[PDB]
């Protein structure tokens, strides 16, 4: 019979009636499960041994995708679907969350012989990538409400990811002054939604699937790792004091995350070679956080 | 009071531990590199103190016995026996226990089964957790011994040119048991001089090795003169032994792993058409995750007159991206693996042994799966009544003539390739209409996968 | 917004007539909840065929007999007699599958519903598709 | 633990739907645990080769669970 | 610029106005960090995305040193600073904790080019060493309140650790009867202090550093590992019964921890070779626990 | 219809993929041990069941290509060219791509730069994540090929007495590409007979090897006659390749590691003043965590009259 | 639930065989599933035991259908001891893995049928599987 290989698969995200086949996929992980109500009615009459278990709900699925950067920049739609406002090829973090509910979309995981798993009512809840000395890759995390098995599906023949972008060394700046001795710049963006369970007595003897959710908060964060370097005795630029507001940018040849004003906290580790670690979050009154997506030639 | 020499060893392969006859046991002609044995595991318990005057003493316990290891090399020696008049290899039960997990049946169609034309081995029936079970009997000089409940782990075949065709067997057994009494008379069961003469009449020389490789995605046959190679049939059989602290244990049962049919083929780079360089450049230019190649390694060569040969056929093979082997003469390596169409389908590949292969016999073995079943070689398509043209709104039910006249699959399919002025059905009743003023073609191909072409250019006109 | 399931695989039983009936229902999502009214099958005909392969020139194993059961309730039945089941059983692939020797692949099938009239547009519609399997029986 | 295998498109026998009551037996040559009626929950993992995982417990009104111990020759 | 290598460092502890440069240091680990107050003021008016984070306190540092035994016995000052009373070269565990607050001292971690990290208001909170078949080493654990970066420092040119003491096999006695089949004798001493956070409204808009602490308890403990050995059938000396009071001493050629009366609990493990494990603590009315420091020739 | 022999290989080092002239490409005189190629990665997916009648079948997928490997050995052959009258080694761009990540400028003062007296290579400007980028062109008999965007990983120099001064180059490239058409005429770009005579006039013999070692902490020069040695210039360059499940991938970019300049020098023990025994005894008596030595290994020997040397 | 038509019959050597089918119609709309039995009118069952599924296979035996207590739905399928002997004669010599007493004797299936109850021949297969002979010792 037909076995199902992960390497022989195709992941298509269905949004607005168009299929976004996300090629250049390094690895994805997903699971499906059901919720049970198992009670044991041991009584003084009969100290029974057999439980009363009924399957009544579908546990929400947690799908994680690892997607390489591509020249056609389809992967920026994950920021677009997660709530960021768009102007050109740059994504803004809005001052306030636009809507109460996230942007919902369906997703297919295609396989050979018309086999498919249909995740519905999905939303992008996490996107983080590490700019480092290895090829950058953004791990997106979406949560589903209802999963199903379907025969025919949506396959993104045209909308697809192009060639992976060549590696380019990261560099973090303050205005235009470079920060020396970078190790690993990791950026994190989240849409911490929450499912609104509305399982009621009208759903008795039926399988319940989560359908609606609301956004608790959005945020942009970055953890920067440096080597503890000082150029002067009693230096003022490079030290361990906190910085309430400072313009920061984690720049690459193909992407540049901008914090117009940042709150930096420093942490020193007395390891083999001393390392300082930053904790960059935008300030209260900071302008929207920028995320530029340069395909080629900026 | 005697010393035992390795040169006087004689090996018999059996499927039964009693009632040994000529259909259950035969001698296997082995070589110098024969080896067998069984290793044992142990353990040392040592006290590790820290104070002054510490205890410094150990203790050993025998805890388990490993699975018995055996290996030997044999020559590929196809021949026909006088009793049944069917081509058979002397170590045929080894091939069967390698191929399938059912009882041996040479009359069947799966595993090791022979014919009046050739001896064949296919792996279409190896979906078993315990393949056909053998018992290797070892006779060194006077003393007897045997390995209990063996299984054929693998069979190494090394294509070493300027050397004879040889296969190396390896496997494992539950336990090696020394026998004090003779199980069966080795004089009777052992091969006699007549069959020895018949066998030595047929030898397979690795030098005369032609290779037939074709890209199924492009229909491109390559001409690659081999320099040296090897292919393996591997079962990845692992023997399970129980863990008991109080008593030593021997393996109790086994479980076959994943059946792998890999290979490696070295050859020099050729600038000629469809040479090694073209294959290497195509493979490194396509850069495809999956490949569909047809590989037919023919040991012993192909000839019009009868010659011995051993043939490995991989219908849907997977070829790795080649690399250039910089030597005094530049070369390359074509490492391949025979994959099945479906995981639980078997049919990764098959083998055909015989001392009588005409070129047609090996061709129809490659394209039909059996050396006896003939296969179509050429086709010229025929119209209905030797008609050369057609006019608008006229039918043309075309027929076919095939060669040879004894091919098992005489049917063809129908298709239109060049031009759009007619349509054809399953039977071949070509139909046209008005406003058809162009030259249209018709094609036919056989259903046995031979690769035969039937073409005709019909000059359809607008009519008088 | 959801997906359809046009691909359906049928399993027939040898020596037994096979009967499948399809109901076409009009649907809508509005302020009032989902209102469903059966589609009136007038001038609606079906036609299905089975071949052993998708590729052009495939041998026609058999064809399905089409009928309309109830126009008012929008029910149409697509089935084949027992003799057609035997015909398909004869033409099926001989390759068995372990863990269930009964099922064998018979071929591919399609169903088109059409409405042909002088005032009606020449519109066809492939309602389903898939493969046909056979559960071999020993009785009869 | 199984491998996710399907024989048909839209198969009914092998799928991910829960099974309220179904007779199950995990059989060997020397032991056979029998559930006269079982409550099966399925879980699919999108690993290298897709794997489904069952969770078999006896139902409320199921007959007593059997555990046979065959020494030799059943 | 100037990188900071751990191997190129010097740790000097400043007590009473004298610098105790602790050479023969195998390895040390330290970290510095700040405490933040990050709240997100999402309102029905503006469901904001930008937090209100202010750095207001220095998280106390946890410095751990691993120091080899030395011939000049400077390392016994860690017992001296942790609260033990001194007579000659032997350290007593007092019946009662002497003072409410621990003994505070400053510590420097020197590096090249006048680089330094200044830990202040430190106290020794843990000291434990394992007498085993490897070279003994005592891991001390100190907690700081305030860390700082300074240009000039204190460097212990004279007060330094000498040569490491040669290895000598441990041996545990009861009075003078040796206990057979020793595996690993691990000793532990602690001064479980607690920081008294006094952050008040007068420290608003300022960085707060912990300054004062009080001793919750002091204790001396030891875990002894043996092999389960019996010399007689129904032996009385060696068994698994608890021992309410028994004189114990874990003796070496250079150190001897004495429990005048000990409470021993035994634990048997049915491993490859049976092992019994003791849990030695001094009794209620036991005399002060001794810790002798013999440099050479006792 | 022809077989290709390794003896007819010719290697050209280029910094440009087009517009090949005598200042961008020169032939590199290689030896028998030349080797190049590119390996591929794969994977087998096998079903591992436990029941009777289990499925026994595998499947292979090509998933990625490794970085191309190349290596060859060349003789250290300093000489002066007639055009510029400045001492230059024929494989000078190899030295430059080893030394610095900037554009080649022999008139400068960093990396590979020459003079009217000697050719010099210093590593004062190697702080780059991607050193100077080369393209090795391989000509075997008639067919052409080249490795795209190579980087000099290391340069092995073995001081093997009773042998000639030689350096072994190693590196990696993004992809090995076979070329059907001639990129440039190898007759013109290849070295002519006049410069060949000039080069063969100058050879470096490893036997005539004097070593100058001095302890900077004590001001003690030692007289150590060498027996055999080696020193390496290593970049620890690692090539990054992307992981894509649907399509095979080739390396896209690289990143230089830690620049290491190590060595190993064997010599006999001498009881004479400032000999090997004195150095060994001083080193094992001091037992210092750090040492400050000045080492000047002089291949080819030192002489009053003009002699070749590295 | 789903389908469970596949059940294997183990018939005993030298002993007559008789199976008692309590036909039933369970419906799970209400939580305590309805125990309504089907009413056996115009119903006939037919079943043959045939070695292997290939066409032209010889008929090893034929089941003898009994319809009793039509009101409550039960029914009986049986075959005489002579039929048992005929089955055991043609059974294969290879024994089952889990039980060294059973031997594969063939395949079977029983087909319910309505004969013009509403002018319809609504015949469908009830069950199926393999028939196993269990070797006896008494005779």
């Amino acid at each position: 019979m037909f076995y199902s290989l992960m390497r022989e698969s195709k992941i298509v995200i269905e949004y607005d009636g168009r299929g976004y086949h996300f090629d250049a996929l390094s690895n994805y992980d997903a699971s499906t499960s059901f919720q049970e109500f198992k009670t044991l009615r041991r009584t003084i009459h009969n100290r029974t041994n057999y439980a009363d278990s009924i399957i009544n709900a579908q546990d929400p699925s947690s799908i994680s995708l690892a997607i390489n950067f591509s020249t056609t920049l389809i992967e920026s739609n994950f920021f677009d679907w997660m709530g960021f406002t768009r102007e050109g090829n740059s994504l803004f973090l809005p001052r306030n969350t636009p809507n109460i509910e996230p942007i919902m979309f369906n997703m297919y995981i295609i396989n050979h012989n018309n086999s498919c798993i249909y995740f519905e009512n999905c939303y992008v809840s996490t996107v983080d990538f590490s700019l480092d000395k290895s090829i950058p890759i953004l791990n997106v995390g979406i949560e589903s409400g209802k999963f199903s098995e379907v025969s025919t599906f949506r396959d993104g023949y045209t909308i697809t990811q192009g060639e992976v972008l060549p590696y380019s060394a990261p560099a973090v700046y303050t205005n235009s002054s470079p920060l020396p001795a970078l190790i690993s710049a990791s950026m994190s963006f989240q849409q911490q939604c929450s499912w609104r369970e509305d399982r009621n007595i009208f759903d008795i003897n039926k399988i319940y699937t989560n359908k609606r959710a609301y956004v608790n908060e959005m945020n942009a964060s970055a953890t920067l790792a440096f080597y503890y370097v000082k150029r002067l005795v009693g230096d003022k630029f490079l030290n361990l004091d906190p910085e309430t507001r400072t313009p920061l940018i984690i720049k690459n040849k193909y992407v540049s995350i901008t914090f117009p004003l940042a709150r930096i906290s420093k942490r020193l580790n007395f390891s083999d070679l001393y390392q300082v670690e930053y904790d960059v979050i935008p300030t209260a009154d900071s302008d929207p956080v920028e995320i530029n997506f340069f395909g080629e030639r900026k | 009071m005697s010393l035992q020499l390795l040169r006087n060893t004689r090996i018999f392969v059996s499927t039964v531990k009693t009632g040994h006859n000529k259909t259950n046991t035969q001698e296997i002609l082995v070589q110098d590199d024969i080896s067998w044995g069984q290793d044992s595991n142990s353990t040392d318990i040592t006290v590790n103190e820290a104070g002054p005057r510490p205890t410094r003493g150990s203790k050993r316990f025998n805890d388990s016995l490993n699975a018995a290891e055996w290996s030997f090399s044999t020559y590929i020696l196809p021949y026909k026996d006088k009793n049944t008049s069917k081509q058979i290899v002397p170590d045929y039960m080894l091939w069967h226990a390698l191929s399938s997990g059912r009882a041996i049946n040479l009359e069947g169609t799966t595993g090791a089964h022979n014919n009046a034309t050739n001896f064949m081995v296919n792996f279409k029936d190896n979906s078993y957790h315990e393949l056909a079970m053998l018992h290797i009997y070892i006779l060194t000089d006077k003393t007897w011994s045997y390995i209990d409940s063996c299984q054929i782990n693998q069979a190494e075949v090394n294509v070493d040119i300027e050397d004879i065709g040889r296969v190396t067997w390896s496997g494992n057994g539950n336990q090696l048991i020394p026998l004090d009494e003779q199980p069966f008379d080795p004089d009777q069961i052992g091969i006699d001089d007549e069959t020895y003469m018949t066998i030595q009449g047929s030898y397979i020389k690795n030098k005369l090795t032609i290779l037939k490789i074709k890209d199924m995605d492009t229909n491109k046959s390559y001409d690659i003169p081999i320099t040296g190679g090897t292919f393996t049939i591997n079962n990845n059989i692992t023997y399970l032994t129980p863990n008991v602290m109080s008593r030593v244990t021997i393996p109790i049962g086994s479980f076959t792993g994943a059946f792998e049919l890999t290979g490696s083929l070295t050859a020099y780079l050729n600038d000629k058409s469809l040479g090694s360089m073209e294959l290497y450049k195509d493979l490194i230019k396509t850069l495809k995750v999956v490949n569909r190649f047809e590989i037919a390694l023919v040991l012993g060569g192909e000839y019009d007159d009868e010659r011995p040969a051993a043939i490995l056929v991989a219908k849907q093979a997977h070829v790795n991206i080649p690399t250039i082997e910089t030597d005094d003469v530049l070369g390359t390596s074509v490492e391949f693996k025979a994959i099945p169409s479906d995981l639980d389908a078997g049919d990764e590949g098959y083998l055909g042994f015989s001392s009588k292969y005409t070129r047609t016999t090996i061709n129809n073995l490659i394209v039909n799966g059996d050396g006896a079943t003939d296969a179509v070689t050429a086709i010229t398509v025929k119209s209905a009544g030797n008609v050369t043209t057609l006019n608008r709104s006229a039918t043309l039910q075309m027929s076919v003539e095939v060669t040879p006249s004894s091919a098992r699959n005489k049917e063809v399919t129908w298709a239109i390739t060049a031009g759009d002025a007619a349509t054809i059905n399953a039977t071949g009743l070509l139909r046209a209409d008005a406003s058809k003023t162009g030259a249209v073609t018709v094609e036919a191909t056989a259903k046995d996968g031979s690769g035969v072409k039937g073409t005709k250019v019909i000059t359809v006109t607008a009519g008088g | 917004m959801s997906t359809e399931n046009r691909v359906i695989d049928l399993v027939v039983d040898e020596n037994v007539p096979y009967g499948l009936l399809m109901q076409f229902m009009d649907v809508d999502d509005s302020v009032y909840p989902s209102t469903s009214k059966p589609v009136d099958l007038t001038d609606f005909s079906l036609r299905g065929s089975i071949k052993s392969s998708l590729e052009d020139g495939a041998e026609t194993v058999a064809s399905f007999t089409t009928a309309i059961v109830d126009a008012a309730q929008g029910v149409a039945s697509i089935s084949l007699p027992v003799s057609a089941v035997t015909t398909i059983a004869s033409k099926a692939s001989k390759e068995r599958d372990r863990y269930n020797p009964r099922q064998r692949l018979a071929g591919y099938y399609d169903v088109i519903i059409t409405r042909t009239a002088v005032g009606s547009a020449a519109s066809s519609f492939r309602i389903m598709e898939g493969k046909v399997y056979i559960s071999d029986g020993v009785t009869q």
